[PDB]
RNA sequence: AGAGUUAAAUUAUAACUAAGCUGUAAAAAGCCCUAGUUAAAAUAAAAUAACCCACGAAAGUGACUCUAAUAAUCCUGACACACGAUAGCUAGGACCCAAACUGGGAUUAGAUACCCCACUAUGCCUAGCCCUAAACCCAAAUAGUUACAUAACAAAACUA
């Protein structure tokens, strides 16, 4: 998986919801993108309270969508997702699955610096 | 293997058919991507409240 | 555990940049420190407040 | 200006055998067109190494 | 001709290395909970070294996931979030004494 | 003759190896009210404080168990040039000579 | 006993009452506590002003008005006239740090007002406004 | 601001105490710094005076602990002498 | 280097409530179109992490996201070429807050200072100049050695 899209949509209804996300992933596909999966983290009453497309929201709804797309599109996609009414928040981050965890051998302990200072006998 | 890998998780991939369903899936279904740790190093998930 | 002392202090070997600039060399003296004796502050204003409010009202 | 075109199949995915007959999208996921810009680099070297030299 | 002398082999008792409570695991800034062990409950501060207790790689990787975590509006910055407040106590720091 | 290589590979302190967390037996050398200076016969002496279960079985020429942490405590400290030597081992007075 | 020290979350179904009230309903008493004075107002729950009680207001002067006892003076006469629109119990929120903090608390206590709560909220910039020179140049 | 209010920097009394309670938090807000910087914040510092100040700061540190580690390190040997008189 | 974004403050601005608020070692002057609480754009700046020691040739760089990207099969080398903190200059835009200047208030023998209040150039953005710093880690670059050997102090001594 390449793009992760962070989607934080205003809280809804049912059809409303599904709505949003459908003309949301077509906006995606249609910039080039190839959408892999959706996934829905349920609603939340939200860190602290946003303010978007002049309302003041409390709560909201939380979705990730992986998808793949050209480089060049990515820009393309924000400014729709900026906007759209519906969202209270977007953000794009390079897929957290494309990074690949290296090996923690263990913590190398560090000795105490030596030689800092001269042989003078004070 | 990556070649093949890819062409397996292609099958999967939401196309404009699997828009509507795939959508409507996703609605039912709240994943949870949290976890904690304990001192020992262990892993604790909250799938058993 | 003690903050790392590598590559801090500017050296004629060392290959970056200063990060600590002692002011007097960092050696362990043979003896410490005499305690500070501690500031003293007012002691009983609060029974002398409560005693004035007492005397303007009566 | 050259053109290394959208479509070419990035440098280490072209010759892995079979790779005509995969489906449209995972060509095209493997295409310069979900590339970097570090991608088209590499191709263009290539390009440029085999064309202009002797024992690339 | 001795036999009883010693063999230049490298140490055989050498005890493996301790590790980060999160050596080769993964943070992620999606989960809250992980990253909220991390941080002093009435302030929203994040822990340092001397107090998480983890190889510096691991340090970085909790706080730049933290601050992701709080702009993109999946995590509090002023403070812990109630919810994680009775999950286990990783952190070295005692505030009521 | 035996040469001294010989003798250092089968000693009993070459057979411990690592001296962490070792099973010793030692004996008491002398006291002072609550210290008990024990001669384990490594090299330096360790110093333990009687226990309160059986104070008084506890004399010069008693022999002891002990759990070995440190053969020699010593330390590198900021700013000096070679270590510093307490002069002593580090152990834990388990309890004594089971017999 | 189980005491807790973080306060009662409103969506929590935690149940505990002064004078009745959850946590959230009872009034508010703030007090900015600044270096050459410090001011108290008591308000309702709802945000609505009960009292109003000040170092100057209470008869106090330029340099006077900076120190501890003043600053209780100030409590207890919020207090009184707080207790006068009858609020028994108060969550206490304080802004700033100086001279009159724990005068003007206890001087709440002293002044027959029950805190049960005891906030700080002073303004700690994460990098906003540059602010003014140090002294002695 | 727009976050929650009350669950922040916030200490319950417990049994109607309110100076242990004051001094909870006082040790709390002590204990992550938001003290010293509260004070700090009153003037500006300049870049180089806190470059500064935190190089002597870490110094000090350094000095402080490693005392502390030979302290605790030679704590043992502050028993009664065997010796004595030798 | 681009483009997009904003958590904590702060402020225009209302709504209640209070007559004071601000300011010092202490006061005065200032402000009461003020203050506390509840609402809030723009602007500017980037707590904690950082007890870390990374990136860049240096100057520099530590809120978030993405795009682009960190010369040389790696010796030295200019007056040639390209950069270069803060301040400063030109033109347009921004202005929360800070603040040379200046005007008030104290202080003082005086006070064209230190302390207090107010306000400006200026700090910010775009484009172009200017080319200096205790631009100092006062330690040239590249390879090495720990041999001989302490002017003093400091960051030990040396070879090519
Ligand atoms: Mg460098
Ligand atoms: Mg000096
Ligand atoms: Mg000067
Ligand atoms: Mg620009
Ligand atoms: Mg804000
Ligand atoms: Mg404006
Ligand atoms: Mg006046
Ligand atoms: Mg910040
Ligand atoms: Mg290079
Ligand atoms: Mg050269
Ligand atoms: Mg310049
Ligand atoms: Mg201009
Ligand atoms: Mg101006
Ligand atoms: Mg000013
Ligand atoms: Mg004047
Ligand atoms: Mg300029
Ligand atoms: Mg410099
Ligand atoms: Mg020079
Ligand atoms: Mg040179
Ligand atoms: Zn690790």
């Amino acid at each position: 998986p390449r793009y992760e899209l962070a989607l934080i949509l205003k809280a809804m209804q049912r059809p409303e919801t599904a709505a949003a996300l459908k003309r949301t992933l077509e906006a995606l596909m249609d910039r080039g993108a190839v959408v892999r999966n959706l996934e829905n983290l349920g609603e939340r009453m939200l860190p602290y309270k946003i303010s978007a497309h002049n309302q003041r929201h409390s709560r909201g709804g939380y979705f990730l969508v992986d998808f793949y797309a050209p480089a060049t599109t990515v820009e393309s996609m924000m400014e729709h997702l900026s906007r759209d009414i519906d969202v209270i928040r977007p953000n794009i981050v390079k897929h957290p699955l494309t990074q690949e965890v290296k090996e923690c051998e263990g913590i190398v302990p560090v000795p105490l610096e030596e030689k800092l200072y001269s042989t003078k006998k004070r | 293997q990556e070649v093949l890998q890819l062409q397996e998780e292609a099958k999967t991939f939401i196309t404009r058919e699997n828009l509507e369903a795939r959508v409507e899936e996703a609605l039912d279904s709240p994943k949870s991507y949290n976890w904690a740790i304990t001192r020992e190093g262990l892993v604790v998930r909250p799938q058993q409240k | 555990a003690t903050p790392s002392l590598r590559g801090r202090l500017a050296r004629l070997g060392n290959p970056r940049r200063p990060i600590l600039k002692p002011n007097k060399p960092l050696i362990l003296a043979n003896h410490v420190g005499e305690r500070r004796r501690e500031k003293g502050e007012a002691t009983c204003i609060t029974e002398m407040s409560v005693m004035m409010a007492c005397w303007k009202q009566n | 200006q050259d053109d290394p075109p959208p479509s070419m199949l990035l440098l280490d995915y072209q010759n892995v055998p079979g790779i005509h007959k995969v489906d449209d999208v995972v060509k095209r996921l493997l295409s310069l067109e979900m590339a970097n810009q570090k991608e088209k680099l590499k191709i263009k070297k290539m390009q440029l190494m085999n064309k202009v030299l002797e024992n690339p | 001709s001795n036999e009883d002398l010693p063999v230049p082999m490298e140490n055989p008792y050498k005890e493996p290395l301790k590790k980060c409570i999160l050596c080769e695991k993964h943070v992620d800034y999606k989960n809250v909970q992980l990253l909220s062990q991390f941080i002093s409950p009435f302030t929203g501060c994040i822990y340092g070294r001397h107090i998480t207790g983890l190889c510096g790689k691991k340090q970085k990787e909790i706080t730049k996931a933290i601050k992701r975590a709080q702009i993109l509006g999946f995590m509090p910055v002023t403070y812990k979030d109630p919810a994680y407040l009775k999950d286990p106590k990783v952190c070295n720091i005692k505030y009521r004494e | 003759v035996e040469s001294f290589a010989s003798m250092l590979r089968h000693s009993p302190l070459t057979q411990m190896g690592p001296a962490k967390n070792k099973l010793v037996i030692g004996q008491i050398f002398h006291i002072v009210e609550d210290d008990l200076y024990i001669d384990f016969g490594g090299k330096f002496h360790c110093v333990c404080k009687r226990p309160e279960v059986d104070g008084e079985k506890y004399q010069k020429g008693t022999r002891v168990r002990l759990r070995l942490l440190d053969l020699e405590l010593t330390s590198r400290f900021l700013g000096a040039t070679t270590d510093t030597t307490i002069l002593e081992a580090d152990a834990v007075l388990l309890g004594l000579q089971e017999s | 006993s189980s005491f807790s020290i973080y306060p009662p979350i409103p969506g929590q179904e935690n149940s505990l009452r002064w004078a009745g009230k959850k946590f959230e309903e009872i009034p508010i008493a703030h007090i900015k506590a600044s270096y050459n004075n410090t001011q108290i107002q008591v308000v309702s729950a709802a945000h609505q002003p009960l009292a109003h009680a000040s170092c100057g207001t209470e008869g106090f002067r330029n340099a006077k008005k900076g120190t501890g006892i003043a600053a209780q003076t100030a409590g207890i006469a919020a207090a009184a006239k707080a207790t006068g629109k009858g609020v028994t119990h108060v969550r206490v929120v304080v802004k700033g740090l100086g001279p009159g903090r724990l005068s003007a608390i206890k001087g709440l206590t002293m002044g027959g007002l029950e805190v049960i709560s005891i906030t700080d909220n002073t303004p700690i910039p994460h990098n906003g406004c540059r602010p003014r020179k140090a002294r002695r140049l | 601001a727009n976050h929650l209010k009350f669950i922040a920097r916030t200490v319950m009394v417990q049994e109607g105490n309110v100076e242990g309670a004051y001094r909870t938090l006082n040790r709390i807000l002590t204990m992550d710094g938001l003290i010293e910087d509260i004070k700090r914040r009153r003037y500006y510092e300049k870049p180089c005076r806190r470059r500064q100040r935190e190089s002597y700061e870490t110094c000090r540190r350094i000095y402080n602990m490693e005392m502390a580690r030979k302290i605790n390190f030679l704590m043992r040997k502050n028993r009664a002498d065997p010796w004595q008189g030798c």
